[PDB]
RNA sequence: AUAAUAAUAAUAUGGUAAUAGAACAUUUAAUGAUAAUAUAUAUUAGUUAUUAAUUAAUAUAUGUAUUAAUUAAAUAGAGAA
RNA sequence: AAGUAAUUAAUAUUAGUAAAACAAUAAGUUAUAAAUAAAUAGAAUAAUAUAUAUAUAUAAAAAAAUAUAUAUUU
RNA sequence: AAGUAACUUAAGGAUAAGAAAUCAACAGAGAUAUUAUGAGUAUUGGUGAGAGAAAAUAAUAAAGGUCUAAUAAGUAUUAU
């Protein structure tokens, strides 16, 4: 009579607040799709993405000398019999203390693993969704979209500080100070930060440089799963977030 | 990379999830024997499961 | 929600905003999460030790 | 805390690799799974080394030849076309024929079409499409089913380059400002095949110039 | 066409935390080409056949129960729902029956 | 017009520079000393009486002709009649089928 | 319809070659509170069905664990040459 | 002080996608049809093999072998 | 195993190769070099051990074409 009574249609849009930068002020909501920003947190996929990325990152410079690589002569040290001691060949043997290593690696050691592109995209989405759930995904924008509340006088819609390069009075400069003030306000001085820009925000990275150990400014293209997850709070441009969504959307 | 054993490829051809082969003992000295009896040896033969693994290893791209 | 945030001093997360459909629900959420931490700073959630008791 | 310090693989994904030569209670102790003392214990004999007996790649006579002139067509069943049509994926305007390029575009045939497509008849009963088909060739039963449906098949010759051009004409235009011309069948066997009315070959069905020229030569 | 639509066109019921999708309800999304995600799988060297059902959103247990109710001919035991990826495995080649059951709603 | 000419591919442009269309070059083989000597044909040197190889070797000539065909600048190139190469549709139409094709 | 723990009844639990499953010590990489009332190493005596870790005392270092935990890997464990 | 690495092939388990997968520049590999040394051959004429496809054989069947069919293609 | 080790000789910042007496197949491409697919395919082997292309499509790549030759003879070709 009724075949699948509890069937229903899932929700498809999560609202993310569009903010002005220096002071994270709500300008508008923007409904990003549920697949990007509110996927079910699958850890296994996330793990796969992270390990793969780590493997890709590897330098692989381990270069211990094997018995060939090691630089002794090929001469037999003591004759096979009539020595009163154990049998020896050349001095390069792993068995002896100055000899080369057994089964020695040789740089460059390629540690590169592969991943399906779809899996990687899914993981990327998943990390973003997790970040959103945590309350660690600050979308900054308002240039393209139609606003509700107007942008402040001293803030701006993109992710950058004004007059950073200017430094006339003292050696100290204004963009750094603004950044420090911002950090003080939102209580994230020692916390890891991740600024996902769209285009190269030179002033922002200059402002950051004092807190280079914790703050990582990355482009929209070069951002990683690892970078997203390590971050204590990500600060993404609306346009950059749109681009990422487009990249890692499931195709139809 | 790995490569096919060319003699084995010449002897054996694929048949789904097995290999087919010709019969041995029908190249000379056939006269004197019964023709009906000999007709057993004319056709093809599927690989015996004993050497299936060996055949697979010989022919990696089959 | 913006007004509520401004008066409060605290930030209500985006996911929460999306979820909660009424002012009453928002109030209840606030009572649950922020209020006790505000009252007692030792009771507050720490990031490095998220599974604290 | 960040999730980055609490990620596991899915259950059943990973395993511990069997680690040899690392103590008795490990299981893979001193001998390290090798057994005891033979050639396989300390050295390498080949996996398929049969001992000295005439091996299974020697007893048996070598059979057949590799036809290098062969050009295997990819087979497309009528059933799959019907299924596509039912699904409303078989997008065709009225008059436009379902050619090999068109099939590729749609996703009827998928992967590389190197030599051509043959249309086979695995769902000839439920086939009811009046659209016109065109491929390298078709099965007789498949052809009959197409005719019954109110369709129209034509077996069309394509050299590998000509086929490629047919599949992707825009590429050639991009590169050279000109798609290449479709070749005539030079081979005798090919000419014979497309001259058959039973095969619905294009040379007889379209009444080609090449066939006429051949007839004139024969006469003279 | 636009990835993020404007604020006006999006309804309240379309958002997350509305219409109660989590509690005892589900969805089964079709594939890219537009077919029901139900597949035969030949495990343990073609010896173990099993029917897999993918792309399930929401409560999988409820969905499984509903499918069992629909198909009483399949036993109760042979319905393994793996929770990590949310897919429900059946013992036999019971693909066609499952598809028939699902089609009417999904 | 000048801009359109400039936009032409490099090889074709170079050819036009060094063998310009104002000179009506010969269809037939000529003296190597001649002004109207076709660069695609093998011209005979008058003293030695030895056929010099074409100034544009056959591949290069073919490429030039294909470029001209692409941009519709065929008639400004010197004639390729007595070079045995035909091209594209003209080649297709004018050719006789092989003896093997017509008479197996 | 699961997991953990605990009951009851039953059956099973010697093992070379071998096969299979599960852990621990060590070192590096990713994430990471804390602190001389702490941490590390050593000695002695307790504790937990115990290759391990923990408690206390004592000693020496250090204003401090790439620490607990999860992953990734290994020049990852020696009475036998 | 001793089962390591590279390039490959076959199995298995899981995860992604799924009549497609990987890749998206095209091209290719595997799958989607079974055969046959090979050839222009290739799966219900009205349903389970008693039908059909291929190889031997043939006018066409039968005969051996393997494969294909009983809202939804595997 | 291998035209490898080695010895010997000679050059340059690199050398080598290079603008088709090339490939292909009646359609066409249109220089040489390196890599990926093609492909462990064709091909070949006391048909054992084993050895193994090319076309075509992609990258990397630079402006990549351009005469300097009175157009080439003990040369092509043939036998061995
Ligand atoms: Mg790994
Ligand atoms: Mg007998
Ligand atoms: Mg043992
Ligand atoms: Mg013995
Ligand atoms: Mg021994
Ligand atoms: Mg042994
Ligand atoms: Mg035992
Ligand atoms: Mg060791
Ligand atoms: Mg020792
Ligand atoms: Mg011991
Ligand atoms: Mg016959
Ligand atoms: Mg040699
Ligand atoms: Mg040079
Ligand atoms: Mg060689
Ligand atoms: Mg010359
Ligand atoms: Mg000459
Ligand atoms: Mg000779």
């Amino acid at each position: 009579l009724n075949p699948l009574p509890n069937a229903a249609i899932p929700p498809k849009y999560a609202l993310v607040t569009v903010r002005s930068f220096p002071s994270l002020e709500p300008l508008t909501f923007v409904p990003v799709p549920t697949s990007t920003v509110a996927a079910p947190l699958r850890r296994d996929i996330l793990w796969r993405a992270v390990v793969y990325e780590n493997d890709n990152r590897r330098v692989g410079a381990s270069n211990p000398p094997g018995r060939s690589e090691n630089g002794f002569s090929r001469r037999k040290l003591m004759p096979q019999k009539g020595s009163g001691r154990a049998r020896v060949g050349d001095a390069n043997s792993p068995t002896r203390h100055n000899g080369g290593r057994a089964l020695a690696r040789t740089a460059p050691n390629d540690y590169t693993t592969e991943l399906p592109s779809k899996v990687y995209s899914m993981a990327f989405n998943n990390a973003l969704s997790h970040q959103y759930k945590s309350g660690k995904l600050f979308v900054i924008g308002g240039e393209k979209v139609d606003l509700i509340s107007p942008t402040p006088e001293l803030d701006l819609n993109r992710l950058d500080l004004v007059n950073t390069n200017t430094v006339e009075g003292k050696e100290i400069f204004e963009g750094e100070v603004i950044f420090r003030k911002f950090l003080e306000e939102f209580q994230l001085k020692g916390k890891r930060l991740l600024f996902i820009t769209d285009k190269t925000r030179e002033g922002l990275i200059k402002s950051s440089d004092p807190y280079k150990q914790k703050v990582d400014v990355i482009q929209k293209e070069l951002v990683e799963v690892n970078d997203i997850l390590r971050a204590q709070a990500v600060f993404i441009e609306l346009e950059a977030l749109e681009y990422l969504a487009m990249a890692h959307q499931k195709e139809i | 990379l790995m490569k096919t054993h060319k003699g084995t490829a010449k002897r054996w051809r694929r048949t789904g999830n097995t290999f087919k082969r010709g019969i041995a003992g029908r190249k000379h000295g056939n006269i004197g024997w019964s023709h009906r009896s000999l007709k057993a040896l004319t056709g093809r033969k599927i690989a015996h499961p004993a050497y299936s693994k060996h055949l697979k290893r010989l022919l990696p791209y089959h | 929600t913006k007004f509520l945030q401004s008066k409060s001093g605290y930030l209500i997360p985006d996911y929460e905003l999306t979820t909660l459909s009424t002012p009453l629900q928002f109030k209840r959420y606030i009572k649950e999460k922020i209020l006790p931490s505000a009252n007692d700073p030792k009771l507050a959630y720490k990031e490095a030790e998220p599974n604290a008791i | 805390v960040s999730i980055l310090g609490q990620l596991k693989p899915s259950d059943g994904s990973t395993k511990s690799f069997k680690r040899l030569g690392r103590g008795p209670s490990s299981g893979l102790g001193k001998t390290s799974g090798r057994g005891q003392k033979g050639q396989k214990a300390r050295g390498k004999v080949k996996s398929w080394f049969e001992g000295g007996q005439t091996p299974i790649y020697k007893l048996f006579p070598k059979i057949g030849f590799t036809n290098v002139g062969a050009k295997p067509l990819k087979e497309l069943n009528l059933k799959r076309i019907q299924w596509f049509h039912d699904k409303n994926r078989l997008h065709l305007q009225p008059g436009e024929v379902l050619d090999m390029n068109k099939m590729r575009k749609l996703g009827l045939v998928t992967g590389p079409i190197k030599y051509g497509v043959k249309i086979l008849a695995s769902g000839k009963f439920h086939y009811n499409l009046p659209i016109a088909l065109e491929a390298s060739r078709a099965s007789a039963k498949a052809i009959a089913a197409i005719e019954k449906a109110g369709g129209k098949f034509t077996a069309r010759y394509y050299t590998p380059l000509g086929l490629r051009a047919h599949l992707n004409p825009q590429w050639f235009l991009e590169k050279r400002g000109r798609v290449p011309l479709q070749a005539r069948p030079t081979k005798r066997r090919d000419i014979d095949f497309y001259s058959k009315e039973e095969k619905r070959g294009y040379l007889v069905m379209e009444k080609d110039k090449l066939l006429q020229d051949i007839k004139e030569a024969q006469n003279k | 066409a636009p990835i993020f639509p404007k604020l006006e066109d999006v309804k309240m019921h379309e958002l997350i935390g509305n219409n109660n999708f989590g509690k005892k309800t589900y969805y089964v999304e079709r594939s890219r080409t537009g077919n029901l995600p139900v597949y035969s799988a030949y495990k343990n060297g073609g010896n173990k056949i099993i029917t897999e059902i993918r792309k399930i959103e929401g409560d999988v247990i409820q969905l499984r129960n509903d499918l069992q109710e629909q198909l009483p001919f399949i036993p109760k035991k042979s319905w393994s729902v793996v929770m990590q990826s949310k897919k429900i495995i059946i013992k036999g080649n019971a693909v066609e029956a499952v598809k028939r059951v699902l089609t009417k709603k999904f | 017009y000048k801009q359109y000419f400039d936009s032409l591919p490099l090889k074709l442009k170079s050819f036009f520079q060094r063998y310009p269309p104002s000179i009506k070059y010969s269809p037939v083989s000529t003296s190597t000393k001649a002004i109207n000597a076709n660069p695609f044909l093998p011209n005979k040197h008058p003293v030695t009486q030895r056929f010099h190889d074409p100034k544009y070797s056959l591949r290069r000539m073919s490429d030039v002709y294909k470029l001209a065909l692409r941009y519709g600048v065929e008639e400004f190139l010197p004639p390729i009649e007595n070079t045995k190469k035909l091209f594209f549709e003209e080649k297709y139409n004018k050719k006789t089928l092989m003896k093997g094709v017509l008479l197996p």
